């Protein structure tokens, strides 16, 4: 179940540079 | 400075990337990033496919968050939606 209460989730990462195979997905870490 | 020593319940061991295409429920392509980075170039994503995404930091103290996302949604497709038919000033 949603134990953490503590923000040290990461929030939605976000995907950037799509290529034809690759992309660049970067995410923000507590 | 002053040492700064305290146990912080935010230190990721590593980051665990898995993505799976729509047209599979079977297995997810699993890539582990170090716990020190923040972006990775995901190589293998076909073109026009919508992919399943899940970030999975597993944190030092055993503690796992799983960031849930997907890709190949944002399709700005527009098909040329003029709805600008009134000058301004």
């Amino acid at each position: 179940g949603s134990q953490t209460t503590a923000p040290d989730a990461p929030p939605d990462p976000t995907v950037d540079q799509v290529d034809d195979t690759s992309i660049v997905v970067r995410w923000s870490r507590p | 400075m002053r040492g700064s020593n305290a146990p912080q319940p935010s230190h990721i061991s590593k980051y665990i990337l898995r993505w799976r295409p729509k047209n599979s429920v079977g297995r997810w392509k699993e890539a582990t990033i170090p716990g020190h980075l923040n972006s990775y170039t995901i190589k293998g994503l076909k073109p026009g496919v919508v992919y399943e995404g899940q970030l999975i930091s597993i944190q030092q103290y055993g503690h796992q968050e799983v960031t849930r996302f997907d890709f190949t949604t944002t399709s700005t497709s527009t098909p040329g939606s003029r709805s600008h038919h009134h000058h301004h000033h």
